[PDB]
């Protein structure tokens, strides 16, 4: 049984380095040549480089000559990544991937991917902010300005689930912010309590905001 | 660079369809010596590992299921789906190997349903945010589809680009539509100097953009 | 120091460590013995390294590297001394099949890289 096990995930700031690993089993190490690929949060795939464990050989993709080094540890069949003078253009996740053939035909097994995310903050707890203003209403939640991902939104501690647009977080000046909707009768808001719970477990911060006709 | 083109980017499909897609090549990914095109194509669904559908063109991967099958040759290649699934909802990209290796763009598959326009809010920023100086206008623009849609802020009948962030929800797994949330950020002195703040939302389920507004005044 | 000529000579016998399915056909080459002579274990054991080129399957005939030779016992015999073995299973071909009756050379690295070809089929 071929496995791909690769690195926790990696945070850094700009201008550092880290070294991300591929562990191999169930097959032997030598006999194939390891790749790995970079996408980028929302973006396609994009090839990186190769290397031949057996040689240590590697081929690179030139955007990543620079950027990219790997190498190969035969006794321990690791493959490593180490990306230098990291920028926000770094922060995606990349893949390590076995390659069948002599020359490369196609990639049949994959790791589980490798998420790097580049930013000068450090772990910031969230700012939750109410968002107030028909037969329905929409209530809303601005989580904004935490790092790093992620934070998880209920609304009344899970009585509210239909009518949730719970929106991915964006990365702006370094820190993340994202959005919830609800949408519920107007006979019940402001009528019942409507409240919006956030939490960001990297700060073990849990946040209750409720909703208040402005 | 050997360049892959994928179309289209975008394709609705019904169940039980056949879908076809293409990938493009700007240079013969066909080997004289062995007689293989050295393409792939792969699957990858959200939040898992790209998964390998068909290489040397047209060879099947044992265990993909026989609906998929990918045929071209030279520059021009196609992968079809004869009975596109649920399961089939993904992105498909294609892959050289013929000089380096290249992925294509990728073409994503989503549910078709009936058009429906947004139902678009408005918020004003909180009282909390204010005490730090800062203003986020929200907008949200719920259960729309197609995923295409415009939308521009306007202060005080002026339109505003830079400070707007935008996201997205992928398709919802009940009603196959799509949400998004608009936030312009301003400074509090700037949001103080403007009195009307709008959200205008364009999409071809009507000629007139829907409009949505609030006076800080009031 | 031994010869050119009398590595080689060292190398004349040789078996493939081969596995066969009689139902289809298939034979799978796993390595090689170089047998052990009389008058042939100073030129055997002054060989560490082995080249090997072979036919594979899809690609063709490639270069499938240069590694360290094994010491195995000949013929997989107990009762046999340890030789030289090539053991194809540590050359890189990309998880692609050599061809076992196909285009196949071994060459002999000395360890002031002098590479003699020693086998050729």
């Amino acid at each position: 049984q071929v496995q791909l096990q690769q690195s926790g995930a990696e945070l850094a700031r700009p201008g550092a380095s880290v070294k991300m690993s591929c562990k191999a089993s169930g097959y032997t190490f030598t006999s194939y040549t390891m790749h790995w690929v970079k996408q980028r949060p929302g973006q396609g795939l994009e090839w990186i480089g190769y290397i031949n464990p057996s040689n240590d050989y590697t081929s690179y993709n030139q955007k990543f000559k620079d950027k990219a080094t790997l190498t190969a540890d035969k006794s321990s069949s690791t493959a490593y990544m180490q990306l230098s003078s990291l920028t926000s253009e770094d922060s995606a996740v990349y893949y390590c991937a076995r390659c069948w053939g002599y020359d490369p035909y196609y990639f049949d097994y994959w790791g589980q991917g490798t998420t790097l995310t580049v930013s000068s903050a450090s772990t910031t707890p969230p700012s939750v902010y109410p968002l107030a203003p028909n037969s329905m209403v929409t209530l809303g939640c601005l989580v904004k300005g935490y790092f790093p991902e992620p934070v998880t939104v209920t609304w009344n501690s899970g009585s509210l689930s239909s009518g949730v647009h719970t929106f991915p977080a964006v990365l702006q000046s370094d820190l993340y912010t994202l959005s919830s909707s609800v949408t519920v009768p107007s006979s019940t808001w402001p009528s019942e309590t409507v409240t919006c719970n956030v939490a960001h477990p990297a700060s073990s911060t849990k946040v209750d905001k409720k909703i208040v006709p402005r | 660079d050997i360049v892959m083109s994928q179309s289209p980017s975008l394709l609705a499909v019904s169940a039980g369809e056949k879908v076809t897609m293409s990938c493009k090549s700007s240079q013969s990914l066909l080997n004289s010596r062995t007689r293989k095109n050295y393409l792939a194509w792969y699957q990858q669904k959200p939040g898992q590992s790209p998964k390998v559908l068909i290489y040397w063109a047209s060879t099947r991967e044992s265990g993909v299921p026989d609906r998929f099958t990918g045929s071209g040759s030279g520059t021009d290649f196609t992968l079809t789906i004869s009975s596109v699934q649920a399961e089939d909802l993904a992105v498909y990209y294609c892959k050289q190997s013929y000089n380096l290796l290249t992925f294509g763009a990728g073409t994503k598959l989503e549910l078709k349903r009936a058009d429906a326009a947004p139902t678009v809010s408005i918020f004003p920023p909180s009282s909390e945010q204010l005490t730090s100086g800062g203003a986020s206008v929200v907008c949200f623009l719920n259960n729309f589809y197609p995923k295409d849609i415009n939308v521009k802020w306007k202060i005080d009948g002026s339109e505003r680009q830079n400070g707007v962030l935008n996201s997205w929800t992928d398709q919802d797994s009940k009603d196959s539509t799509y949400s998004m949330s608009s936030t312009l950020t301003l400074t509090k002195d700037e949001y103080e100097r403007h009195n009307s703040y709008t959200c205008e939302a364009t999409h071809k389920t009507s000629t007139s953009p829907i409009v949505k507004s609030f006076n800080r005044n009031e | 120091i031994p010869t050119d000529q009398e590595i080689m000579d060292a190398h004349k016998i040789y078996f493939a460590d081969l596995n066969f399915n009689p139902s289809t056909g298939n034979t799978y080459i796993n390595g090689m013995y170089f047998a052990p002579t009389q008058t042939n274990k100073e030129a055997l054991d002054y060989i560490q390294k082995y080249r090997v080129e072979a036919t594979l399957q899809y690609s063709g005939f490639k270069d499938i590297g240069t590694k360290d030779k094994e010491m195995r016992n000949y013929l997989g015999d107990p009762n046999q001394p340890k030789t030289n073995y090539v053991n194809l299973r540590s050359y890189f071909t990309g998880g692609e099949n050599i061809m076992t009756y196909k285009k196949l050379r071994i060459y002999a690295i000395t360890p002031d890289d002098r590479e003699l070809l020693v086998l050729s089929v």
